[PDB]
């Protein structure tokens, strides 16, 4: 069906979002080049559960979600089916059977800055678990202890979204990396 | 596991005034997609708007901007469609929908018509 | 499951080592294996992958001289380093995991390890 899906609109983004507030985006009715996206020499994770890289070929009759985020190095490992950690748990959870591909690559280049980048964000604290593709974008106070948190900061009372350093000389597993996740829709 | 019943509907006259509900229950998610989708008869469904409940964001169908407002109550689940200004091109059965993997932030990429669940739908007769 | 290394020792510049890596109880279908380094004092990285497909994936500092390979019928992953370089002394792993296909260099996205065997070269 000749038309290029637009993947440079995911990949090459110039922001990405806060894993807390992860994005979604819809790829339909196209044709791409696996091999382009596949081969690129920053990627560092391509990896793909119950389908093969191949069949981001032909997307002709197919609706694909491209979700994506930046995380820490040391947590991409969590973008993964049965995982457990602050990411899976309280930010991106993958259900026990996702079929798709996670992408991921260093981009310490672009997302630390020399005093610290302070705008990428992660939720340290919720009162459940995360269902599969769910989104939690709300800042309520947490309430961590007995007392009620009225609102504002206290003893025991959380705000729960905290900020990654993304210090550009941070160890490689603290610097950021972006990530992609791809999956289908019915 | 998702239920969605609508409130509101019936005849109104043209330059009138309309409000729809969709209160979605079971198991929903923390954030998730609610909007409407409109049918004349002998056609296609067409959206109308939509909102991201637990978010801010909405988006309108070109023909409705203007003149419909669509809110909610989070803690209630529930969505609102005000209609304002109404046309007799308005005259269409009216669905809310939902969908708990909708595109986001830009929810303008998806029609309600394409969501999971759908409502039964409600009749909207404007006349004259 | 368990992984064993052999094919370790002492070179000089330019030489050439084979690493192999049998596998036991290791009955997977669909798979991504990898071989990864890990210098004294600094953090193992990724060196070379291949999936149950054979498609390859290497680091930049190993591209051209180094060739990862899989013996299906020995259940056996073999390393063919050629070229080797001072930069390529470490202790090195050969790392497995299961469930998908293509490449990942992030050690922690591997569940099975082989115990370690030490490339030195001067």
């Amino acid at each position: 069906c000749t038309n290029l899906c637009p993947f440079g609109e995911v990949f090459n983004a110039t922001r990405f979002a806060s894993v807390y507030a992860w994005n979604r985006k819809r790829i339909s009715n196209c044709v791409a080049d696996y091999s382009v996206l596949y081969n690129s020499a920053s990627f560092s994770t391509f990896k793909c559960y119950g389908v093969s890289p191949t069949k981001l070929n032909d997307l002709c009759f197919t609706n694909v979600y491209a979700d994506s985020f930046v995380i820490r190095g040391d947590e991409v490992r969590q973008i993964a089916p049965g995982q457990t950690g602050k990411i899976a748990d309280y930010n991106y959870k993958l259900p026990d059977d996702f079929t798709g591909c996670v992408i991921a690559w260093n981009s310490n280049n672009l997302d630390s800055k020399v005093g610290g980048n302070y705008n990428y964000l992660y939720r340290l604290f919720r009162k459940s678990n995360l269902k599969p593709f769910e989104r939690d974008i709300s800042t309520e106070i947490y309430q961590a202890g007995s007392t009620p948190c009225n609102g504002v900061e206290g003893f025991n009372c959380y705000f729960p979204l905290q900020s990654y350093g993304f210090q550009p000389t941070n160890g490689v597993g603290y610097q950021p990396y972006r990530v992609v996740v791809l999956s289908f829709e019915l | 596991q998702v239920q969605l019943q609508e409130s509101g509907g019936g005849s109104v006259q043209a330059g009138g005034r309309l409000r729809l509900s969709c209160a979605a229950s079971g198991d929903t998610y923390s954030s998730y997609c609610m909007g409407w989708f409109r049918q004349a008869p002998g056609k296609e469904r067409e959206g109308v708007a939509a909102i991201y409940i637990g978010g801010d964001n909405t988006y309108y169908a070109d023909s409705a901007k203007g003149r419909f407002t669509i809110s909610q109550d989070y803690d209630k689940n529930t969505a609102y469609l005000q209609m304002n200004s109404l046309k007799s091109e308005d005259t269409a059965m009216y669905y809310c929908a939902a969908e708990l993997f909708c595109p986001w932030p830009d929810i303008g990429t998806m029609s309600p018509a394409e969501y999971k669940y759908w409502g039964q739908g409600t009749q909207v007769t404007v006349s004259s | 499951v368990q992984l064993q290394e052999s094919g370790g020792g002492s070179v000089q510049a330019g030489g050439s080592l084979r690493l192999s890596c049998a596998a036991s109880g290791y009955t997977y279908s669909t798979y991504c294996m990898g071989w990864f380094r890990q210098a004294p004092g600094k953090e193992r990285e990724g060196v070379a992958t291949i999936d149950s497909d054979g498609r390859t994936r290497y680091a930049d500092s190993v591209k051209g001289r180094f060739t990862i390979s899989e013996d299906n019928a020995k259940n056996t992953l073999y390393l063919q380093m050629n070229s080797l370089k001072p930069e390529d002394t470490a202790m090195y792993y050969c790392a497995a995991d299961s469930g998908w296909v293509g490449y990942s260099l992030d050690p922690y996205q591997y569940n099975y390890w082989g115990q370690g065997t030490q490339v030195t070269v001067s």
